[PDB]
DNA sequence: TCAGGATGTATATATCTGACACGTGCCTGGAGACTAGGGAGTAATCCCCTTGGCGGTTAAAACGCGGGGGACAGCGCGTACGTGCGTTTAAGCGGTGCTAGAGCTGTCTACGACCAATTGAGCGGCCTCGGCACCGGGATTCTCCA
DNA sequence: TGGAGAATCCCGGTGCCGAGGCCGCTCAATTGGTCGTAGACAGCTCTAGCACCGCTTAAACGCACGTACGCGCTGTCCCCCGCGTTTTAACCGCCAAGGGGATTACTCCCTAGTCTCCAGGCACGTGTCAGATATATACATCCTGA
């Protein structure tokens, strides 16, 4: 019979491999193609560093890390398991966000 | 000794949007913290602003940046044009 | 030989003489420019008047002819961008917003 | 532009 | 066939997974992601806004790490390791 | 005699419509030179400050309670409990 | 030449005003073990507020705490206060 | 006479002329006194020893003799005045602390 | 041109502290912009003790008031007491 | 669903006061005018840092509908919170007395600003190796159908 | 409960490139003065914060009672867990352009500084009418009954 695990094992040790390392989670380059076509919205013809696209990735990333962070937070508050998006709908309005 | 304060002007303010609106002494205070807290607000960014770029004059173009970053959208958009039409009247007499 | 102040040069209520004195004594940098307190001055008006504005048509809604308080605590709240402004303020004799929520309500 | 503001 | 493949769908469903992994949720709907890009969509038009404004003010068309540094702090994120 | 929950709204549109404070003055102050004792002994305060450091506390508590109250009606309940306060107070970054 | 030391005001805030507040929050039902959590944070707020507010009276060589020191430590704690001064 | 450097007369590592040059032109106010540049360069030196200290423990517990980041992030993290100071910075390649919630654990 | 840096100082005090221990590029740029921070933050409080007393002279009591509100606790008093020390100590020399 | 009783809430009127609008002296802060120096604008130059197929991999980017545990709705219960009432407690006002300390004012001495001379410590450029990344291999450890 | 199977940690070998050390070369840190002034300190004034008492009365308190909502339990069902490999399915290394960020050199006119002079607002009285308070009354809404 084939070996296939029971349903959250691998999430778990997912959640401990990330949490053990530290590299970037996005790929670069549709990151900086978002960054660029953002900014064509307010400025035509800006130049970017690369320091500038890795600064903002690495920002990106930290806030996104504590958003889910407390919307993991909610959704166990709520009696549930599985992330919801009015958890993060709340998770910002308390913040301050909404 | 004699505290300074913007009272008069808030009311000079009121009476030419509102000539017959009054105006309480603990409105009248807060009025002139609010104006305080943004006066305070706007000079802190302009002074930053001119310390990153090695200057160490505060022009039109630091406050202007300045009311850019602190007052969101519409509201910096009506700043930045009172500002500029007053300047401007101001430099042609 | 005649004196004129700078305001009404401008055409503005806030003294420009004063500014001038405040950007000169904050301690901001060596040197202060002409007409950055002309442009300080006007957008200090401009934030004045339109909260006024608001301040008077909230009193003028409850029968009253002095602001209070809590006509500038409605008219702030009451206006998105000037909610954003004030996000951390809380001003004195304001009170909240009315606002109850739906699922409270019986049905 | 001017004197649009939307409140 | 094709208006299939984009650019804004780019942050894929198993990027959103592995940040929410990194940041200890276990269980993901599947309405997760438009939120997650709508909210990483305001997050750098907010900073990207303060850099480009930044950048104006300083007579530049280069975007430095800099001004994306110093908008972050200015919006009470300061970021150690750029300046 | 009313049924449960009526004149919860009825207060509830009663304090929102009214501004004064809701805290007793004198044991605030109380209050206020017990905490103080703990830094500085025979502290003198103004009756101003007194003032504003009522103000402050009801607006944050005001705050909080708004913040509880959305929390509690997430979990699909009416009732606010500790366990709301601590999560508000945990997303805000106070603990 | 009388040193009074007070304790247990933190009882003084009544149950009713407590209910008060949190009706002006919109709060409709109210459990009992609301109250003491509540006193805790309200503890925890005045204690946090009145020590940057005796530092600043400290540095001031003053020995009456003011409002502008009240009003200075809560803009130190991003809670700006209008109506008081400064 | 030879010259002695402030740091040297203080018995401190960071420099005090350095600091004092860097609060003269920082306009924070008119004048500046002599041992504020002295205490303001011994508590720098103490938070720097005290980060540096904690740096060195966590890089130690993981059989690694070079600081990286990611050991600055454990540091910070794991003392709470630290963490209280530093709560609204983010620290680049730092990563988070390993934290799964009981709930999360197989029952 | 030359770019002023902690470098030095930091790699000093760390071979201070830890005499066999090195420290990654990223983790020294991180190092000075904590310190810069820090520098930044006190100095800021400091000038607005300083203008809250109407006071033109930033002496160790501001900087020592500006500690004590930014650090808590514990990193305040041990911070006090080695400024104090050092202050002292370059009194006394 | 419709209707009456009881309740609170919105509305109109009087009068009555104290907080707001107005007027006034003056003095100190604002306005005029001249000077000098340095910081900002302008011009020219260097070169360092940002963008696309013959003569291209290969693994994310998204196909194939076979398929278990948590989201969700419903139901019963019993305790706990809301609502009303008599008592009692303490909050609030005002009145008096007094003093520690906030606030203002005059010296004048020590402390910092500023300039000139001097020099050594930090910064730019350039090796040089070893701690750390990668990999391969095996022992150890975690998970799962019995 | 226990080995099969897969994931992880550790042991050891090998190659790499970034930190540590070295060596100029400034220019900012140090020292020695001279000179102006900031507030330390002493003295005086006089304001309100403290303490207490007495009266009035509204709110906290304890208790009784009723009902409705959080919670535990049970049953249904769905979706995105999952592996199982197309029709045609993101990074490297390259090489190359060139433009703007950075640097250097002149120059000029804008503002700090100083002196003089004058009137605008700020403290301080002074009236007066808009909301506070009170009462009386009409209307909206809940509760219960049918």
């Amino acid at each position: 019979k084939p070996h296939r695990y029971r349903p959250g094992t691998v999430a778990l040790r997912e959640i401990r491999r990330y949490q053990k390392s530290t590299e970037l989670l996005i790929r670069k380059l549709p990151f900086q193609r978002l960054v660029r076509e953002i900014a064509q919205d307010f400025k035509t013809d800006l130049r970017f560093q690369s320091s500038a696209v890795m600064a903002l990735q690495e920002a990106s990333e930290a806030y996104l890390v504590a958003l889910f962070e407390d919307t993991n937070l909610c959704a166990i508050h709520a009696k549930r398991v599985t992330i919801m998006p009015k958890d993060i709908q709340l998770a910002r309005r308390i913040r301050g966000e909404r | 000794s004699r505290k300074e304060s913007y009272a008069i002007y808030v009311y000079k303010v009121l009476k030419q949007v509102h000539p017959d609106t009054g105006i309480s002494s603990k409105a009248m205070s807060i009025m002139n913290s609010f104006v305080n807290d943004v006066f305070e607000r706007i000079a802190g960014e302009a002074s930053r602003l001119a310390h990153y770029n090695k200057r160490s004059t505060i022009t039109s173009r630091e406050i202007q940046t300045a009311v850019r970053l602190l007052l969101p959208g519409e509201l910096a958009k009506h700043a930045v044009s009172e500002g500029t039409k007053a300047v401007t009247k101001y430099t042609s007499a | 030989a005649k004196a004129k102040t700078r305001s009404s040069r401008a055409g503005l209520q806030f003294p420009v003489g004063r500014v001038h004195r405040l950007l000169r004594k904050g301690n901001y940098a060596e040197r202060v420019g002409a007409g950055a307190p002309v442009y300080l001055a006007a957008v200090l008006e401009y934030l004045t008047a339109e909260i006024l504005e608001l301040a008077g048509n909230a009193a003028r809604d409850n029968k009253k002819t002095r602001i209070i308080p809590r006509h500038l605590q409605l008219a702030v709240r009451n206006d998105e961008e000037l909610n954003k402004l004030l996000g951390r303020v809380t001003i004195a004799q304001g009170g909240v917003l009315p606002n109850i929520q739906s699922v409270l309500l019986p049905k | 532009n001017p004197t649009k503001r939307e409140r | 066939r094709k208006v299939l493949r984009d650019n804004i769908q780019g942050i894929t469903k198993p990027a959103i997974r592995r940040l929410a992994r990194r940041g200890g949720v276990k269980r993901i709907s599947g309405l997760i992601y438009e939120e997650t890009r709508g909210v990483l969509k305001v997050f750098l038009e907010n900073v990207i806004r303060d850099a480009v404004t930044y950048t104006e003010h300083a007579k530049r068309k280069t975007v430095t790490a800099m001004d994306v540094v110093y908008a972050l702090k200015r919006q009470g994120r300061t970021l150690y390791g750029f300046g």
